[PDB]
């Protein structure tokens, strides 16, 4: 028999349902969505890291001008200077005057090392949503199933056959654009490589650092150097990769709507608990706990003894009962923001089972059900 | 492998006005929260005429390929520092802060020391960066580098340097509602959002007993404390 | 009589390759705000093989204990420090912290030190925190040490000990209110009250010249001035 | 369970009450006073003899 029961999306709470099948008692149903993973196809744009600015020996061409060549170097920037140095001593040496020219060039490349303290540009095209469901059926035993959330691959397991309707609301850690440092990500947008912003995130662009033929902007203005010395001095903006590492005043990471741990996987969002996950579990008949075999439940009281207020299974209460036909019954509450830790009640001909539940209230009220009858419990702490 | 050869090079400063020195260093690698330091070399340490040592350097100064010990050519901070691995052209030792490293001989009148400035760098591992290595707390991972070479630069890795903590988020559980009172020793990111429907975007930099108040809805919440990753607790009274 | 001599000893820190070393220290006293630190050394000056001397020291060298006068046993806090008397197993020195005392063998172009570090706690306890001692104006609270020996220990005093300061304030008294006209080069800790019923109870750090006025009950009022400790005008009208 | 009761100071009737708590027939409370120290700190001011 296939059962849909729809779990909340609570991380590590298990979710107490009852599988209603015509004139059979409720089997115990616990979901746990143990893990839901938001896992978004990505295509990266673009590695940034802590650059290092490299200075080469500028070309002073002696009795001429000096003209600059482009050189593949990732913010790669030159200016002619002429009329530097004078005639011999210092500066350049050279027979001519101020036909001295100088080309003072300068560049950034990656660090000696960036594999640590480095963020990867992505585009991010649509996903695939997985989600672990734990779903225990008849008595306990927590199975569980990876099950996609999509329609493209339903669980065929074992351990009942699942379907994962889309979750209610299923995180997207992405957009079109994101960064992931994965110490804070961010949605973050950026222009295609080969075209970088300047002093701002993309400050260092590549798709593997490993120091030149990687493309920049960072703003480089080299200054002109007085006389008496050659070398290439230069002024640049602030780096945009360690501004933008600082720039968590709450990242994606901290907005993420039900939490989640947006990660670096490449840029996913995992251990959400976002919304709720319908759960189409297929319970056999043959695992039934229902009246109409062995169970037979009446006579049902809640009474809570002591509790502690809204805690996570901090409530202690006893339901007791009569059955006609002594069996095992499933405890439950179809609350979300209660939950009963157990999910079976031994129900027995006069019994009292005492059963730990948590509700979300000072004054615990939970529906609290065995089999297919249900009470009330409340208060009594 | 190794097999960038030694050479010589300008150090700003030997001597009083001396500055003909090899074994400079023209490099830094302070990626480590540790006080250890990845250093490149003008000369090429765990190299000597027999090829590769774990305990000879070779420089040249008139020479190629000659070599001495690494305790005749002594690291030093204002006292002796030995090196624990060579990678060639780099060096990687132990010098007491790791951010003062000078390598020099000081054998004879003609003093050549080279020092550079080395720097520890904190970056983000967890939520936050975090401070040098402390009596406090326990190792976590940090950014930091290989600390052997193989058989020329060494390369980044996450290694464990000892976190500076002091009491976490100490959790005060009321109705469904977490006043979470921390009290850092020194800067710790407090990072949160609920695992609840809500959430609790919050950065902020906090230092000594204060509290950060959190709304919660009965289904937990997360606080992290840079550098850790997440923690999280889920529907307690939170 | 002090019942321990020198030794070599395992340095807390000290340069890699060297750690090895002679001469270290126990435990250091700094809670003062006293320029004096009361050390209790292991590398023992007020100790020859005759014992207490004012200008001598014995250690263990890396060689035996044995004494010279001082010379190549040497206090320092990281620059030199110069001692004040010595007492058998305590020394005294101005290090002023008490934090690090680092005792170390300064011959030779290399620079051999031992440090240790040191367990004190030093805190305010005065009317304002302050800096160490110099020669120039008035004293505030401190907790000095004994400055002679008594042959073994030095033992723990509260007294007051010097601080810097500029020209007192220029009072000025007229019909029940007090201009005081600053001119502190140097920040002072204001704290005021009357001192004939009216509380005034205010505390204000200041530097540069600058005025504030008062009132007063006519009746006196004390205000001090930083780098004294209460200082009290009064009058019929004041 | 906390059940704060406050007991006559008789030996006579030895004060005797019930605890409840919901879901529990009561607990026995007899409460006697075996002995009582006043005791006050003392500040010697003098001496007469």
């Amino acid at each position: 028999y296939e059962h849909t029961a729809v779990m909340p999306n609570k991380v590590g709470i298990p979710y107490k349902a009852l599988v209603e099948r015509p004139g059979y008692a409720p089997v115990h149903l616990q979901i746990q969505l143990v893990n839901t993973r938001i896992i978004p196809s990505t295509n990266l744009e673009y590695i940034t890291c802590k650059y290092k600015t490299k200075v080469p020996s500028p070309v002073v061409k002696c009795c001429g001008a000096t003209q600059c060549t482009s050189k593949p170097h990732p913010d790669y920037q030159c200016q002619v200077f002429t009329g530097v140095y004078p005639f011999m001593w210092g500066g350049a040496y050279c027979f001519c005057d101020t036909e001295n020219t100088q080309m003072s060039e300068a560049y950034v490349e990656r660090s000696e090392e960036c594999s640590i303290d480095h963020a990867k540009a992505y585009k991010v095209h649509t996903g695939t949503v997985q989600a672990m469901v734990n779903i225990t059926y008849g008595s306990v035993s927590w199975r569980s199933a990876d099950v996609y959330v999509n329609g493209e691959t339903p669980a065929k397991i074992g351990d009942a056959k699942l379907i994962i309707g889309p979750l209610s609301s299923a995180w997207s850690p992405f957009d079109n654009k994101v960064v992931v440092y994965g110490h804070e990500v961010y949605n973050y947008d950026f222009p295609e490589y080969g075209t970088g912003k300047a002093g701002s995130f993309g400050d260092l662009q590549s798709r593997t650092s490993t120091s030149n033929d990687l493309y920049a902007n960072t703003n480089l203005k080299l200054q002109r150097p007085q006389a008496g010395i050659v070398h290439t001095p230069f002024t640049q903006a602030p780096s945009g990769f360690e501004r933008w590492k600082r720039d968590k005043g709450a990242p994606l990471n901290d907005v993420a709507p039900f939490g989640c741990s947006i990660a670096l996987e490449p840029l996913r969002a995992e251990n959400c608990a976002v919304g709720s996950i319908p759960i189409s579990i297929d319970i056999p008949d043959a695992a039934f706990t229902r009246i109409s075999e062995t169970p037979t439940v009446s006579d049902l009281e809640c009474k809570i003894t002591e509790c502690t207020y809204a805690s996570d299974f901090g409530g202690i209460a006893t339901v007791a009962y009569k059955s006609s036909k002594a069996g095992n019954c499933p405890i439950h509450s179809p609350s979300g923001v209660a939950v009963i830790k157990e999910n079976d009640v031994t129900l027995a001909e006069s019994g009292s089972f005492t059963f730990h539940f948590s509700t979300a209230n000072i004054h615990p009220a939970f529906k609290l059900q065995v089999c297919t009858s249900a009470v009330t419990c409340k208060g009594d702490c | 492998y190794k097999l960038a050869r030694p050479y010589i090079a300008d150090c700003p400063n030997c001597g009083h006005s001396r500055c003909d020195s090899p074994i400079a260093i023209e490099e830094v690698r302070g990626d480590a929260h540790a006080g250890v330091i990845r250093i490149q070399t003008s000369a090429m340490f765990g190299l000597k005429t027999d090829g590769v040592d774990l305990a000879y350097m070779s420089f040249m100064n008139g020479k190629t390929q000659k070599s001495i010990k690494i305790d005749n050519l002594h690291v030093r901070t204002s006292a002796p520092c030995s090196l624990v691995s060579h990678h060639g052209y780099y060096i990687l030792a132990q010098c007491p802060p790791g951010d003062t490293v000078t390598v020099g001989f000081h054998d004879g009148p003609n003093r050549h020391t080279c020092t550079v400035a080395h720097k520890v760098e904190f970056r983000p591992v967890g939520r936050e960066k975090y401070r040098h290595p402390p009596e406090h707390g326990v190792e976590l991972p940090c950014n930091r580098y290989t600390h052997k070479r193989a058989d020329v630069p060494f390369v980044p890795v996450k290694a464990k340097c000892i976190a500076t903590l002091a009491p976490e988020p100490l959790v005060e559980h009321k109705h469904r509602t977490l006043i979470l009172h921390l009290h850092p020793d020194h800067p710790t990111l407090l990072t949160t959002r609920s695992l609840g429907s809500d959430a609790n975007p919050t950065r902020q930099w906090i230092e000594r007993p204060t509290t950060v108040n959190f709304t919660v809805t009965g289904e937990g919440l997360e606080y992290t404390w840079g550098n850790h990753p997440p923690k999280r607790v889920w529907a307690q009274e939170s």
